[PDB]
């Protein structure tokens, strides 16, 4: 019983480094495409802004 | 693809709000306003005081340049000539995404899990529409619980709804975590998924049920939103639909196959009772308005399953029951919109038996499309009957101690008595996270079984009593 | 602002010319100069609570505003005091009255400015950052609750810009020189706080600890925690206020708070002239316990709004204190009472009631008021854990669920117990329905009892098991008399006869009958268990009965006479006693079976 | 047994840790995707003020902005609130803001134009303008910082599709 | 006139400049053009009941009249369909939605005018007179029915001027021309009816025909008559699905009608998956047991309206297909839920109840409902029968 | 009630004060109270008699300054042999203890028809005991109670079930009821008992029984008087 204990006495970090390391290389590429599709967005969001929206409410 | 162009549409579409400071009065939980300029029914509205502070509330009903609005978080202490309000122009909406799975919220959605925002992938009206009846099938096909007592008994179809009924004293939030906890797909998950939802529980119980359902590690396959009784009642109302519209969302849109449990539909009808209170209407029977039977229907309606769609829906509300009876309109009615219906016994939670669970008057309406094979064996439907003739038999052997004498009872009454007393201590009581497979509990009654003569066991084919007998 | 008065009606008030101002808001109305919050506004014309009563007002008298909501005074001199339910001192009322009677707009603050205090500088150094919920320093207030803290209410930050020195001081001295922009934050010995909003807090914790009342059915079977609540009826046979001066006088409480709603008058004068005669019997025998009570009494003959606001601040006042990390216990005359006021005021109002005479909104109230009890650790750096318990006295109408103050209660509640009539009807106080009442905490208890009697939750469960099969029989044997009855049958009618006389029955005034502690508690049970277990597997294998009972002989009384063991007599007499009764009855057991 | 007991208990606590664990990388993913919205809306904010900081490209718009509220006030006597640095631009565009109101309204052209010693915060607020009736209890909010904070919540589902594309098992929508 | 929303309060809505207007009539209120129907008509305030979602509504939008109270169409297609109890087409619905929900806001006609269909006119020439329910022609429609009997609708006076020759027509094509006055009153292939007041017939006819199921017990011992009354327990465990569905192949009504008040569904989808399902033996076997019956179906997500006008409308189809000049049989699915709708509704609009939160209108209401029933010679030159059970 | 005041607080004299009927002050509220609307409460009465109540019921007791004191006994009619009803209800909530007479005693002849089992007062302990009284009294009224209600209940099953199921003490409880009510209840309209000689006719209704039924008797009294 105790030998299956300590199974998880050391593994538990290596395996919690294995889980975070699993999740780098896409979350960093989440920032990293971001980025690369920044100045799409942030040039139609602005266009958005500017142009009027004039509009008596049809009722 | 092409519903993306709406998408973009809208979500590069602005339009700007009004503020009014047009304050009229305030009159118990409400407040008037009088300068209004084409006001929309019913949308939600945020009114901030002469302090700082900013709160919520919904349009009640309008009138020629003229509104009535209602706080969420009521009208303490506010003020009539240095207040303002802005509307949305558009009621009240939900994000949606399917990612809320291993996330919680509160009663009005916003997430309480201190993560970040939902992110929605898109947003909802918090109510739905109605469904074609044309475009519905009935269940079949049993969906597993883990619990012996429920569905070696009283199986449940992928989307039956059966309510729970419940007293004062009686424990049944624990049934649900446990429930919750052991919830899953039969093996011959995979899209099973649950939402969960609750109304006006005690501050305790919040914290028990967010540890509970965390440390299980079920929360992955799952997405709480909570009410505490401190809440403002009329965000009691919002919950249920709003889990609704998630569970829909989800069923329809990605095949999962979704259960939910509301925690007392009791309260919903007394926060329901709050409201209509404003306005100059006076209650129906028992001090109680009338449409609840066409609400409560609106919102049990939307479970169902979709022949178009492998999206399964079910829903298993609990009510409690005031004067520990049925005769309060709330569970008379629910027996008409419900299919079955679910008895627990506070006697025998004085002696114990966890849980203190009857099934006498306790039965599934639609158990029948569920309960064949290629989902659960052949034996599995008639034995229980034969187990519920037994028990019945036991009850009345019980009866018959005293009334003519301990010793009178035949060696069939005798049989059924200690069937009786083994069967409600052993297969009954469950451990509070003991876990039963649908195979091994039937194995425990074939067991059971086994304690009469073959032939005592007069409502089988004799195929089946040949080859369950004999193992 | 200066109204002018438009119509009168009894308990309300019209008045006009009022603008800018908040739905809950104090009001000096009147030539005298009377006390009245608004409630409902519209353009100009206020609807305002009275406190007070209304006679020869006429039209166009002035009304005066004043701009806040109604607060409670807090600070020193509190306790060992006696307030009506809107904080005004009764003794100090009636002392400058010189007579019976209560005058019309009298102002006799709170707290009085006539005593000085002794106080000390904490460990705060000018120039330090601070914020609300921060301990400054603390001061004597009385021998068991010395060191009264002082804490910056809440809302307040800022800089210390200065600190006052220690020494003997009274109240409306600034004492605090702090900054958030600018010297403004000048801060005296007392502050104030609204009554309808609670105080926050760091955050909430489960609960243990169980509290302890001295009466066995209570704390043995249904458990009773701190940072808890329950119902408990008052039948004025089965102890109406015993089982309340037990609680004062054995419940481990740092602060002790009662409240007067529907006082006759009798039982107000009474209590508060008996408890001079109660003593502390903690920690040696003071005969002061007032020094840990503190009474908000109000007969009926007062306004209603007075009945109405007696338990938000009592409420509020049990929070001051638990904000210092203190245990606090709350005791209600009537809530039925309260309800009848509230929806007395609901009507006077003139909305339509939803519930036979109660508007639907009562159970949100009661809801909102109850939730402010449980355990906390309190709000600040110096880190206190502070814990509520409260018990609702509900007096019912005559019946059950003919009023839904009951099923507002025991949907919200979590520990209630119940009372059974026919009890009353053979004087058998206490009177408490087994088969009604329940608690839920006995589930979390168990990580508690496990350390000190981890055998008493399955004996105390074989126990009510039992308790409730004789129950059962009953039905069955009344309507058949005797019969072919086995002896286990009257083993069952035995034993539960016993406990009953024994557990449910006791004088609620003897050094053996009206105060039990745990250990004695987890006695009896055992030697019960004991003596039912021997019996019955005794008898399964012949001994009839009665020549059972015989070769035993007195054994049932041998037990029965263990009740006369007086506690608190060295817990190892007592228990020595204990276990040679139980060495006794387990040899003449096996004895006399053979 | 004991054995399974003991077993049974250490399997409990890893699938706990599995379930703490697989818990934080989500809310860190979620976290991460924030922050990179977060230094897109800030990215945005400085362009707006950038270009409110310009008179020229910024004239023609406020004229716009200004006239859109007209058109949601839809009364002949208004006041008007901006920064002080563009109050002389407000006055030579009414005679422009007050013919186009009569154009688009079916009504004759506004009336007045007034424009009372406020101003917006020129640190808080760069570029907008709010207008308000003459009894001066509605008001319209047209300012480039409450426009865009509007925007940024209410277009979050199209501005996800285009970050990250199509999604996936959202079948039938 | 086409006023706008005066005022909106949840399921209650006020309207203005409303006249010309009766106190029963519905209403395409709204953009979303909801099928408002009002009540209560004072000054020129009147007051109209919702049958959909009220929420987002605005002050200040169109309003029309239809100009007549509930109806209903009547003409070829009716048989092998399913309905709401509004008449809604669900299958059309859904198939031109290609969604699961039943938009709000939605709007399909009663029958299709896309199929064409094959008249045979009838004997009558120019100058000749007619009056309502006279035969005028036939359509063939299904195998089953022989063909749908073209009928004329009543209070119908004068003569025929223009006549559509035998072809093909679809339900829009203006067949027949006549004259009270003058040529302005014309008709097509269908026609329309209200709901409330019974579709007249010439004259009744005692009942004395027996009725026929094939169940031996049934029809032996305790049988009814061809236009007679029968009422059965519910709790469907009983199994009393038995006489419905031996009753959709055994009776010698060549024409039957279930109706549903409303129910969880599952019923109903069962029963509707199962009902083109059976089987009949007239001339070989038929499998297509739907063709000799159209159902009505209904549950709580539909307003109270439908769950409350589903009975009246199928008794006035039951009576329309009797006058065509056959032998009708309608069942029921249960009245209990019925009056639970028509109490709830009564209390939404404040009415207080005769006892057991109950209106005296249901005696009333029940018994003219019931005086529907039976058998009755109705108008027509043949001068054919029928009867209704 | 302010007549009683002025004497008692002013002269320093004991009074007491009877009223006969409450029930024409409630009618006469109600009867002014829908000349002009008022929301009523449960069966039409204004929800705030409760305060007048309260209001006239304020005056009673004694006070340290002054000698004088007031007692007050209203005399109360139900309307239909009730105490749920509004009236009875209300005045239980706030009065203190209460007196009943039932009909059946005074059909049966038997003067005063009291009824005990429901008629408390809430107040007796303080003013009992030694010092004024014998120390048994509590004991003595707690079992004439308990016997008395045993007695009616064994009465009542028997009326249902016969003798059949009825143990010797239940018979015994019933004759000891029969003559309970014959003598002790019974009174002429001009004798008094003072409290000791009603106690000892208890105790010799009592002796009937052996020292062990008698539960509710501490054993020191349960062995003064058994036998003088």
């Amino acid at each position: 019983l105790k030998e299956f204990e300590q199974k998880n006495a050391g593994g538990v970090g290596e395996l919690e480094k294995k889980a975070e390391a699993g999740v780098q290389g896409e979350l960093a590429e989440i920032k990293k495409i971001a980025e690369k599709k920044k100045d799409d967005v942030v040039k139609i969001l602005i266009e958005t802004v500017i142009k009027p929206s004039a509009e008596v409410h049809i009722n | 693809f092409a519903i993306n162009k709406k998408a973009v549409e809208q979500g590069f579409n602005v339009k700007p709000r009004l503020n009014y400071n047009t304050v009229s009065g305030v009159n118990g939980p409400l407040v008037i306003l009088e300068k209004v300029k084409f006001p929309r029914y019913n949308e939600i509205v945020n009114l901030t005081l002469p302090d700082g502070t900013v709160r919520q509330g919904q349009v009640l009903e309008i009138r020629g340049d003229r509104a009535i609005v209602q706080v969420f978080e009521g009208t303490s202490g506010i003020d009539v000539k240095k207040t303002t309000v802005e509307f949305t122009g558009e009621s009240l909406r939900i994000p949606v995404s399917e990612d809320m799975l291993g996330r919680i919220f509160d009663g009005s959605g916003r997430p309480i899990d201190n993560g970040p925002k939902v992110f929605a992938e898109d947003y909802l009206d918090i109510n739905g529409s109605p469904i074609n009846p044309y475009a519905r099938i009935y269940p079949e096909e049993m969906i597993s619980t883990g619990v012996s007592a429920i569905d070696t008994m009283n199986s449940i179809a992928r989307g039956q709804k059966i309510p729970i009924f419940s007293a004062s004293g009686l424990p049944h939030n624990e049934i649900a975590a446990q429930i919750c906890r052991q919830a899953g797909l039969v093996r011959p998950e995979e899209n099973f998924s649950i939402v969960f939802a609750a109304m006006g529980v005690n501050l305790e119980t919040a914290r028990f049920f967010k540890q509970d359902f965390e440390e299980n590690g079920s929360l992955e396959r799952t997405s709480l939103f909570l009410n505490l009784a401190n809440d403002p009642t009329i965000e009691r109302i919002i919950t249920p639909r709003l889990a609704l519209t998630t569970a829909e969302y989800l069923a329809y849109q990605t095949e999962r196959h979704v259960l939910t449990i509301l925690t007392d539909m009791s309260s919903y009808a007394d926060a329901l009772r709050e409201v209509s209170a404003a306005r100059e209407e006076v209650p129906g029977r028992r001090g109680y308005p009338g449409y609840m039977y066409t609400d409560l229907s609106t919102i049990y309606e939307r479970a169902g399953r979709v022949e178009g769609r492998n999206g399964s829906i079910t829903q298993i509300p609990i009510l409690t029951m005031p004067n520990d009876d049925i005769t309060h309109p709330i569970p008379d009615l629910t027996g008409y919109i419900t299919e079955g219906q679910i008895f627990v016994d506070r006697q025998l939670h004085n002696k114990g038996i966890y849980p203190p669970i009857n099934v006498l008057p306790s039965l599934s309406r639609l158990m029948k499309s569920a309960i064949g094979e290629g989902m659960t064996r052949k034996d599995h439907g008639d034995v229980s009957n034969q187990l519920y003739a037994k028990y019945a038999i036991g009850k009345d052997a019980a009866a018959m101690k005293a009334v003519v004498g301990e010793e009178a009872l035949s060696i069939e009454d005798k049989l059924s008595l200690e069937f009786l007393e083994k069967f409600e201590k052993t297969f009954i009581t469950q451990g509070a996270y003991e876990d039963r497979t649908v195979f091994e509990s039937l194995d425990q009654a074939w067991s059971l079984l086994r304690i009469y003569p073959k032939e005592m066991l007069n409502r089988i084919s004799p195929k089946i009593l040949d080859e369950f007998y004999d193992r | 602002e200066y109204g002018a008065i438009y119509s009168v009606s009894g308990p309300v008030v019209i008045a006009e010319n009022m603008i800018g101002c908040a739905m809950y808001e104090l009001v000096k109305v009147g030539h005298d100069n009377l006390v009245g919050e608004v409630i409902r506004i519209d353009g100009d014309k206020a609807t305002i609570q009275v406190y007070e009563e209304t006679a020869g007002l006429t039209v166009g008298d002035p009304v005066l505003r004043t701009g806040k909501p109604l607060s409670v005074e807090l600070g020193p001199g509190l306790m060992e005091t006696i307030y009506d339910g809107i904080q005004r001192p009764l003794k100090a009322i009636k002392e400058e009255s010189q007579s019976i009677y209560i005058p019309r707009g009298i102002d006799t603050p709170a707290l009085d400015r006539t005593i000085k205090w002794q106080f000390t500088p904490g460990k705060f150094q000018v120039g330090d950052h601070i914020s609300g919920g921060d301990i400054y320093g603390s001061v004597f207030e009385n021998s068991l609750i010395s060191s009264h803290k002082i804490l910056l209410p809440p809302r307040s930050r800022g800089t210390i810009t200065w600190i006052a020195p220690a020494g003997e001081y009274t109240l409306d001295e600034k004492i605090l020189e702090v900054e958030f922009d600018g010297k403004k934050s000048d801060f005296t010995l007392y502050h104030t706080w609204p009554v309808r909003v609670p105080r926050p807090v760091t955050e909430k914790l489960s609960a243990d600890y169980p509290l302890l009342t001295g009466q066995r059915v209570l704390d043995a079977l249904f458990p009773c925690v701190q940072g808890g609540t329950t119902c408990i009826p008052g039948a004025f046979g089965c102890g109406k206020t015993v089982i309340s001066q037990s609680l004062s006088k054995y419940s481990n409480s740092d602060a002790i708070i009662y409240v007067g709603c529907g006082e006759r008058g009798n039982e107000m004068a009474e209590v508060l002239m008996e408890f001079p005669e109660l003593y502390t019997e903690m920690s040696g025998t003071k005969e002061p316990i007032m020094k840990r009570t503190t009474l908000v009494a109000n007969t009926s003959n007062m306004p209603v709004a007075a009945r109405e606001a007696s338990i938000y601040t009592g409420i509020t006042l049990a929070e001051y204190f638990r904000d210092q990390g203190k245990n606090v216990s709350m005791i209600a005359d009537s809530s039925s009472r309260w309800a009848e006021a509230l929806r007395e005021i609901s009507g006077r109002l003139g909305e339509m009631p939803a519930d036979q005479g109660f508007p639907a909104y009562l159970g949100a109230k009661l809801a909102s008021f109850y939730e402010r009890a449980g355990k906390a650790v309190a709000l600040g750096s110096p880190d206190r854990t502070g814990s509520v318990s409260i018990v609702a006295a509900v007096s019912p109408a005559g019946g059950d669920f003919s009023d839904p103050v009951t099923t507002a209660t025991l949907g919200i509640t979590q520990v209630f117990w119940g009372l059974d009539k026919k009890l009353a009807q053979r004087k058998h106080f206490p009177s408490i329905n087994t088969s009604v009442s329940y608690s839920k905490y006995t589930n979390v208890l168990n990580k508690f009892y496990d350390s000190n009697y981890p055998e008493f939750p399955v004996l105390r469960d074989r126990m009510k098991e039992i308790l409730s099969n004789a129950e059962e029989l009953e039905q069955v044997v009344q309507l058949v008399g005797k019969s072919a009855l086995s002896d286990s049958d009257k083993i069952t009618l035995d034993v539960a006869t016993l406990i009953k006389e024994d557990f449910l029955q006791q004088n609620g005034y003897s050094t053996y009958d009206a105060f039990c502690p745990i250990w004695k508690t987890f006695d009896m049970m055992r030697a019960f268990i004991s003596y039912h277990d021997e019996a019955q597997k005794a008898v399964a294998n012949g001994a009839n009965w009665s020549k059972l009972a015989d070769s035993t002989g007195d054994v049932k009384h041998a037990v029965s006479s263990s009740k006369f063991f007086e506690p608190s007599r060295g817990e190892k007499e007592v228990h020595g006693e204990f276990e040679k009764l139980l060495s006794t009855m387990q040899e003449r057991f096996a004895e006399s079976t053979d | 047994g004991n054995f399974k007991s003991k077993l049974k208990k250490a399997m409990l606590s890893q699938q706990i840790t599995k379930s703490t664990i697989a818990n934080k990388m989500r809310l860190k993913v979620l976290s991460a995707r924030e922050q990179s919205l977060d230094g897109i809306f800030e990215e945005t904010k400085e362009k707006l003020s950038g270009i409110a900081n310009n008179r020229d490209e910024y004239k023609p718009i406020l004229q716009s902005l200004i006239v859109e509220a007209l058109l949601k006030l839809l009364e002949p006597k208004a006041i008007v609130k901006a920064l002080e640095r563009d109050v002389d631009l407000i006055e030579s565009m009414k005679d422009d803001i007050m013919r186009e109101y009569g154009e688009k309204a079916q009504r004759a052209p506004l009336e007045e134009i007034v424009i009372s010693n406020d101003y917006l915060n020129k640190d808080l607020v760069s570029g907008g303008v709010v207008v308000s009736n003459a009894s001066d209890k509605i008001e319209i909010n047209n300012t480039l910082e409450e426009r865009l904070k509007l925007l940024s919540e209410e277009a979050l589902p199209a501005i996800r599709l285009e970050l990250y594309g199509p999604s996936k098992t959202r079948k039938f929508f």
